[PDB]
């Protein structure tokens, strides 16, 4: 999905603030 | 030994022999 | 109620795009001395588009992999030869999604027919115009409307001297 | 309603390429020496995009790899030879996500009218400009209108003298 | 050009006054092995000549 693609951004976004 | 790695449901698992 | 309003909206775009062409076909043809009209077919469908698109993997240049099995087995005793390949590959593929939503209100075709005076001297003889001054009338008309071939747009440019 | 709105803006985009044409036609040519018209077709569809990219990972060089099985087996009695190679391997590959949010207003085509005076010297005769000028004003109109050709921008400019 | 009153129009119009609603999908053809994306292939050769 657009939205589901945006998730992923999202979690990538999430994994780069916790390293 | 190593299980081939499934990303998603289409994706097929590894096929032992 | 919806349509007086679509029907105005219609009527201020085609004065809006008369007054375009009148506006540059002044100066050199004169003031009265050239009239147009113009007539739009608009859009008022809301459309809704979602478009996927996945890029082709079938070369192996291109194709992106995550795991790869490839047994391989070859029991040569051509004579009693034994060739055996299971191959098995899971792919990542590109993806693009685009999500549009079209204006209401845009232009579908526009037909604009302007209609231009004779040139009278200072004796008064009603002298018409040449053809490369038409054809200048009508790339500017052309520049002016917006003329485009995948709309559909036609135009028509007539030199006949004006009544009184 | 917003349809007026949008219109507005495509007015005040016109008006101002027009100005800003005419503030570099005005010096050469001079004060009323030039007119010009803009009409612009615009961009008023909202549209997002979400686009995945994988690097290729099919050359051995550039392949990222996590694990790796590689049972060979060679049991030689080309005689009674028996051959087998077992390879399984997992890879990590690039990964490249782009949202976009195209603007909502943007210009898709551009097509501009312009039109010159003649050149009336101390005795009053209109002679017509020349070839090289001519070239001038249309690259000049060209810089201001933002010519492009992936857009399709038309223009013409054409040499007339003005009516009384 | 042809003068005032010596010119007479009149038009008539058949509408369309009817609710339509439609949804289209589209699917693009993939029987050609080079426009064709795939996400898992398995393909299992053997050749015992005797």
């Amino acid at each position: 999905a657009i939205q589901g693609i945006e998730g992923v951004i999202s979690q990538l976004q999430a994994t780069a603030m916790a390293a | 030994g190593v299980a081939l790695t499934l990303t998603s449901s289409h994706h097929i698992p590894a096929q032992a022999v | 109620d919806l349509n007086d309003a679509q029907l105005k909206f219609a009527n201020d775009v085609e004065s809006r795009i008369q007054r375009r062409i009148e506006a540059i076909l002044s100066p050199i043809v004169g003031n009265g001395n050239v009239h147009a009209q113009v007539t739009a077919q608009l859009d008022f469908a809301n459309k809704e588009q979602t478009e996927e698109h996945y890029s082709p993997n079938g070369d192996a240049s291109k194709a992106t992999l995550r795991s790869r099995q490839l047994n391989i087995s070859e029991q040569v005793g051509a004579g009693p030869r034994s060739t055996q390949r299971n191959e098995t590959s899971n792919y990542e593929v590109d993806r693009t999604i685009r999500h549009t939503k079209m204006n209401v209100g845009d232009i579908e075709r526009l037909s604009v027919a302007v209609v231009v005076n004779y040139k009278t001297l200072a004796d008064g003889k009603p002298l018409p115009l040449t053809a490369d001054q038409m054809k200048q009338i009508e790339d500017l008309t052309r520049e002016a409307m917006g003329f485009s071939d995948k709309r559909g747009d036609t135009l028509n440019v007539v030199n006949s001297p004006f009544s009184a």
